[PDB]
RNA sequence: GCUGCAGUUAAAAAGCUCGUAGUUGGAUCUUGUGGAGGGUUCCCCGCCCCUUGCCUCUCGGCGCCGGCCCGAAGCGUUUACUUUGAAAAAAUUAGAGUGUUCAAAGCAGGCCCGAGCCGCCUGGAUACCGCAGCUAGGAAUAAUGGAAUAGGACCGCGGUUCUAUUUUGUUGGUUUUCGGAACUGAGGCCAUGAUUAAGAGGGACGGCCGGGGGCAUUCGUAUUGCGCCGCUAGAGGUGAAAUUCUUGGACCGGCGCAAGACGGACCAGAGCGAAAGCAUUUGCCAAGAAUGUUUUCAUUAAUCAAGAACGAAAGUCGGAGGUUCGAAGACGAUCAGAUACCGUCGUAGUUCCGACCAUAAACGAUGCCGACUGGCGAUGCGGCGGCGUUAUUCCCAUGACCCGCCGGGCAGCUUCCGGGAAACCAAAGUCUUUGGGUUCCGGGGGGAGUAUGGUUGCAAAGCUGAAACUUAAAGGAAUUGACGGAAGGGCACCACC
């Protein structure tokens, strides 16, 4: 209520919308595309880079831990990213200046969990999955 | 100013049912309130009425039970085709069974009920239930 | 209500429903109209000629002894002035102020007021106007007020 | 109110003490009066609320002084309405 | 969030007003009776005046007995709206039929005879198709239309001019005639033509009202300084001090003068102004609200991009002035420290005149216009009435007080009006039973009123205004505890006196 209920007014209705859109956080974003140019990401649900060297990430509090990630320059830009490995002793199956494949956690922007700096997560080292490397059905192709 | 007469008409005489009245006065007078009443009349939801005149516009007097729930206006006045019918009515009545939408067609004012059997598309005005 | 100051308030005329002679009364249509052309050679426009028949002289209103109004009368004649006597009185007003802020020009407050009545002025001339009741190339100005007015 | 209260037809004063167009039917609350003063022997008719001097062809020329509303007379004297 | 959101406090109404575009806009111009279809009046022909409004007719049919009657031809001032037709590629979709082994599909297929029938039967529907355009019917609703400085009606006549090509068998010279068209006078015939005045607006008129505004003028006391007179030792100041002031004498008391600033008490949930704001006297200059009115005009209105006026304090520029207070600054204290709170001194500023600046908790944190819906007592202004007293010339007219009534204005009290998360609110009410008109504006918390470009400004800055990245809480109302160098009571030699 508060608003025009004219006959004739379809002008002063359509042309409000399109500009009171434009305050929503989501729709600003999909539209202007800065959401692409910013992204390390081309919008691509994976993306493929090669390794640059282990790291170890400390945990937000209360929780206290070593998370032992990655950091990863990408293939086709160039840029950096900073992934997560998954369950213990797949860090081991990650060897230094290999090729990885990557993948955004399920949350689709923002970081995950009590770990901070990380938006990314780490799915294949080589044509191999890190399930059959950490449950025994394949091995080491090398 | 009093954009619309008809409107400010019907608010009236749905503030007056609700605390208990069955007299009451609207102004100022129009054709189109008179023959909106007379079809509100035959279903049973008021009693006679009584017209008073001046050369201003006049005034009106109604006699009122409480049969009556709610009179509301729809504006502005949308176009309906027989099809766009079933749509409007369902948002309007509290059932299929009973409540009357109001219209106006070129053979003149009347219920939706009588329009459907002389196949006549209209502006709608009100409602009532 | 006012329309230029946010006031409302009642004090407008109500005339009664009948509207006879009524009986009592006298100066038949014609003896009406003789009466009023006198007047209005002395300079008493319509609205000040209607009030000095009602006051002295036996009329109700000079609208139920004739079948016209006070000014179609006069018009009819030729006599109208050339201008509704409304809008003299607000350019009357205008020209008065603008002296008064010539002699003083701290006064803001009639600057201010004459923002309105200036404003008011050429609202009313647009309904004018466009009835053909104003020729339409005339418009309001400083010097076009100075000279209408006298 | 006692929410129940007739409004078609209305106590003479009682109900009809109210503004004037605030009533069912409007009426003015003014009235005409024949007057003949005894200074200027002539049967005047005048306005209640004269809003001007009405003047006097006798002795006197002034036989009203206006003010915010009925005017007083000045020795004037005979009020008839008559009717209205 | 069109259907269908929200903006007092949770994110949020431009400081305020004017104003074009845009959107929206009062009332008013026809009803009854037989036949036919459906009740017991009421919804295709006609009738009261009208009835699909008219004529004029002439060419090609229908009639009846040369003469006469009625269908088709111009159309009812114009549109929106609604209703009916026409015209719409397939596939897809909806959907009819059909036993794909059932189904997704597909458009097929089904019958009787040993072959000896040389065959029979049947489907491959129908719907939908925003718009805009084309067609016909309706006349309510919403726009638009006419004769008020008259022309509508009839073969009414005159004056004036132009022109048509038909006929006297044909073809040529002439002249009227007829038809069409154009223009002029005086006269009949029309009921001879104006809807009301909005508990809409504008305008006039009357008597009043107000710390409303501008200009001029008048007055009071204080403060400070100066001069003079009198008495003598301290005076200022703070929680306690000190800086500071002082026998050429301060402070204090008395008398006069000058300068600048300022309008007390009276002065109020009082008034006026659009807002910012506005209190000594008197005069002048223009302005405005409310009320009164049997005056005037006749819809002239509401809200608003563009654009425009005013807009506290501080600040900037140029002049005047500079008592008082006083950012800055210099001192004295307090403090471990103390660039502060406190004391002394003191520049800019504070004041006036002329230009700039456009911002505030510019707060009722509450858009503007209109309608409807409880009670009660007051107050300011106008009008109306009165049983009552008083003031003056005994008067009347009138003022003061008393009582009641009618308007509009600042507010209050009261409650199962109703609403709200609650606090609260006769509006923030009449809202899932949602639509009176219209403008502005909001979308978790930060980043940020920052970045950037535009624009305005002498300067200071104002207006317009992002993103990357980060985070699961931020925030509102209310309740119970605890705490308080908060308030009121009471109590204890593990507290004090």
């Amino acid at each position: 209520m508060g608003k025009c209920r004219g006959l004739r007014t379809a002008r002063k209705l359509r042309s409000h919308r399109r500009d009171q859109k434009w305050h929503d956080k989501q729709y600003k974003k999909a539209h202007l595309g800065t959401a692409l140019k910013a992204n390390p990401f081309g919008g691509a649900s994976h993306a493929k880079g090669i390794v640059l060297e282990k790291v170890g990430v400390e945990a937000k509090q209360p929780n206290s831990a070593i998370r032992k990630c990655v950091r990863v320059q990408l293939i086709k830009n160039g840029k950096k990213i900073t992934a997560f490995v998954p369950n213990d002793g797949c860090l081991n199956f990650i060897e230094e200046n290999d090729e990885v494949l990557v993948a955004g956690f399920g949350r689709k922007g923002h970081a995950v969990g009590d770990i901070p700096g990380v938006r990314f997560k780490v799915v294949k080292v080589a044509n191999v999955s890190l399930l059959a490397l950490y449950k025994g059905k394949k091995e080491r192709p090398r | 100013v009093r954009m619309n007469v008809l409107a400010d008409a019907l608010k009236s005489i749905n503030n007056a049912e609700k605390r208990g009245k069955r007299q009451v006065l609207i102004r100022p007078c129009s054709k189109v309130i008179v023959r909106f009443l007379t079809v509100m009349m035959k279903h049973g939801y008021i009693g006679e009425f009584e017209i008073i005149d001046d050369h201003r516009a006049g005034k009106i007097v109604v006699n009122l039970t409480g049969r009556l729930n709610k009179c509301g206006v729809i504006s502005p006045r949308f176009d309906v085709q027989l099809k766009d019918l079933e749509k409007w009515q369902n948002n309007l009545l509290p059932s299929r069974q009973f409540g009357f939408i109001v219209l106006t067609t070129s053979a003149g004012i009347m219920d939706h009920e009588e329009a459907r059997r002389k196949h006549t598309g209209g502006k709608i005005l009100g409602f009532f239930f | 209500g006012r329309m230029h100051a946010p006031g409302k308030g009642l004090s407008q005329s109500a005339l009664p429903y009948r509207r006879s002679v009524p009986t009592w009364l006298k100066l038949t249509s014609d003896d009406v109209k003789e009466q009023i052309y006198k007047l209005a050679k002395k300079g008493l426009t319509p609205s000040q000629i209607g009030v000095i028949l009602r006051d002295s002289h036996g009329v109700a209103q000079v609208r139920f002894v004739t079948g016209n109004k006070i000014l179609r009368i006069l018009k009819s004649k030729g006599l109208a002035p050339d201008l509704p006597e409304d809008l003299y009185h607000l350019i009357k007003k205008a020209v008065a102020v603008r002296k008064h802020l010539e002699r003083n020009r701290k006064d803001k407050d009639a600057k201010f007021r004459l923002i309105l009545i200036e404003s008011r002025i050429h609202r009313l001339a647009r309904y004018y106007k466009t009835k053909r009741v104003l020729p339409p190339n005339w418009k309001y100005e400083s010097s076009t007020a100075s000279a209408l007015v006298a | 109110m006692p929410l129940a209260k007739d409004l078609l037809h209305p106590s003479p004063e009682e109900e009809k003490r109210k503004h004037k167009k605030k009533r069912l039917v409007q009426s003015p609350n003014s009235y005409f009066m024949d007057v003949k003063c005894p200074g200027c022997y002539k049967i005047t008719t005048v306005f209640s609320h004269a809003q001007t001097v009405v003047l006097c062809v006798g002795c006197s020329t002034v036989l009203c002084q206006p003010t915010g509303g009925k005017a007083r007379l000045t020795e004037g004297c005979s009020f008839r309405r008559k009717q209205h």
